[PDB]
C-alpha cells in the first residue's frame, strides 16, 4: 500500500478513519492499519500470529 | 452615488434617416440597474418610452410607440442603444435616459442622461 | 397625457400652496406616485417618490399625499427660484407602462 | 441604492492569531480525534 510492503492477516477494522488519514501508525512506527488505495475501505493490519 | 453620461451626445439626422441612442453610465455597471426612456418635446410634456420591466424581466416597449423603437445592451461597455426609426413630423424631441432599480417597487426615474434632441 | 393637471399656476413668494394631480384607480389607485421638476431647457429632477419620500438633496419643505385617485404634491416655502413645471407620474397597468400628466408650470409672483 | 456607490454594507469582525512552533501533548480517542491538547512551554505543570 502506497509503496510500503508488509506481511499480515487482512481484516476490516472497527476504528473509524478520517478522510485525510490514509494509515494508522503505532508509536513504534509500525503501521497498524492502512486504507486501500483502489477503494476507501478501512482495513485493520494484524501481523500473522507468531 | 452615480453620475450619468449624455443620452446620445449631439445627433442630427435629416428626414429619411433613423438614429440609435447610446446611454452609458458611471459608478455603476450596466446590468445592475434598469434603463428607461421618455419623450420630451420642447414646450410640451413627458411621453414615456422604451424602458425595462422589473416584473417579468423583459425590456418594455411603449405600446403606442411599440415596434418603431428598439433597445440593445452591451453589459461590459455599458452601452444601451435606443434606435428610433421611420422619422415623422412630431417625433423630433429631447429624449431622456433614465435609471430605476430592477429589484422592483421603483417607478421614479432617479438619475437622468440630461436629454438629447433628435431630428426629423 | 392620460392624467389631469393644469398648465400653469401662480402664487406670491414665500407663501404655502400645493399642486395636485387627479388619476384613476387603474393608475394612481394601486400604484405609487412620483413628481419631477425641470427648469427651462434643463434636466427634469425627481421631486418626491412614493408621495412621502424625499430624494437626496430635496428641501424637507416638500411633502405629499394620496387620497383615493387624487395625489397632491406638497409645496411650501415658495422661493424666487421655485418657478418651474412639476410633473405627476405613477405606474400604469392599463397599457402596462409609465404615464405622466401634461405638467403644471408654477409661477412665483 | 437610494433609500429614505454603497460600500462596507453590514458589519464584519474577525480574530487573527499567529501560530508559533510549540510542543503539544495530544490525547487520541479511539475515533482518532484529539480530545485534549497541552502546551509544555505555557506552564511548569
Amino acid at each position: 500500500f502506497n509503496g510500503l510492503t508488509g506481511t499480515g492477516v487482512l481484516t476490516e477494522s472497527n476504528k473509524k478513519f478520517l478522510p485525510f488519514q490514509q494509515f494508522g501508525r503505532d508509536i513504534a512506527d509500525t503501521t497498524d492499519a492502512v486504507r486501500d488505495p483502489q477503494t476507501l475501505e478501512i482495513l485493520d493490519i494484524t501481523p500473522c500470529s507468531f | 452615488e452615480v453620475q450619468l453620461l449624455e443620452q446620445s451626445g449631439a445627433e442630427v439626422k435629416k428626414p429619411g434617416a433613423s438614429v440609435r441612442v447610446s446611454c452609458k453610465v458611471s459608478g455603476y455597471t450596466l446590468p445592475e440597474v434598469a434603463m428607461h426612456w421618455v419623450r420630451q418635446a420642447p414646450g410640451k410634456g413627458l411621453e414615456w418610452m422604451g424602458g425595462f420591466d422589473p416584473e417579468d424581466g423583459e425590456t418594455m416597449y411603449a405600446q403606442k410607440f411599440q415596434g418603431r423603437v428598439t433597445m440593445t445592451e452591451d453589459t461590459s461597455t455599458d452601452t444601451a442603444y435606443m434606435e428610433l426609426s421611420s422619422l415623422r413630423s412630431e417625433d423630433t424631441a429631447v429624449y431622456y435616459c433614465a435609471t430605476t432599480t430592477p429589484f422592483s417597487s421603483s417607478y421614479w426615474f432617479d438619475p437622468w442622461g440630461q436629454g438629447t434632441l433628435v431630428t426629423v | 397625457s392620460v392624467l389631469t393637471q393644469a398648465p400653469s399656476v401662480s402664487g406670491a413668494p414665500g407663501q404655502k400652496v400645493t399642486i395636485s394631480c387627479s388619476g384613476s384607480s387603474s393608475n394612481i389607485g394601486n400604484n405609487y406616485v412620483s413628481w419631477y421638476q425641470q427648469l427651462p431647457g434643463t434636466a427634469p429632477k425627481l421631486l418626491i417618490y412614493d408621495n412621502n419620500k424625499r430624494p437626496s438633496g430635496i428641501p424637507d419643505r416638500f411633502s405629499g399625499s394620496k387620497s383615493g385617485t387624487s395625489a397632491t404634491l406638497g409645496i411650501t416655502g415658495l422661493q424666487t427660484g421655485d418657478e418651474a413645471d412639476y410633473y405627476c407620474g405613477t405606474w400604469d397597468s392599463s397599457l402596462s407602462a409609465v404615464v405622466f400628466g401634461g405638467g403644471t408650470k408654477l409661477t412665483v409672483l | 441604492y437610494l433609500t429614505p456607490s454603497g460600500w462596507t454594507a453590514g458589519a464584519a469582525a474577525y480574530y487573527v492569531g499567529y501560530l508559533q512552533p510549540r510542543t503539544f501533548l495530544l490525547k487520541y480517542n479511539e475515533n482518532g480525534t484529539i480530545t485534549d491538547a497541552v502546551d509544555c512551554a505555557l506552564d511548569p505543570l
